[PDB]
């Protein structure tokens, strides 16, 4: 129930493991879902993989 | 980000490599013949594009 501009992040030159699967990273700004959820973390790095 | 099909400041604001490339992308270090101790600013780079 609001409205995601997905172009903040993937344009934010501060990530580093922006990839996405089943989604063009760079489509989620015309797509429409019905949800999403995010998962909060804190991991090491050779564990980013 | 230089590679064909892959995306990036460079990649997409720089120079485009298209997803059927035939060639070689060689690349080495330059630390001891481009950088300077007060920092070379020689080298420009854009990250705002239409």
């Amino acid at each position: 129930n609001c409205v995601a501009d997905y172009s903040v992040l993937y344009n934010s030159a501060s990530f580093s493991t922006f990839k996405c699967y089943g989604v063009s990273p760079t489509k989620l700004n015309d797509l429409c879902f019905t949800n999403v959820y995010a998962d909060s973390f804190v991991i090491r790095g050779d564990e980013v993989r | 980000q230089i590679a064909p099909g892959q995306t990036g400041k460079i990649a997409d604001y720089n120079y485009k490599l298209p997803d059927d490339f035939t060639g070689c992308v060689i690349a080495w270090n330059s630390n001891n013949l481009d950088s300077k101790v007060g920092g070379n600013y020689n080298y420009l780079y854009r990250l705002f594009r239409k």
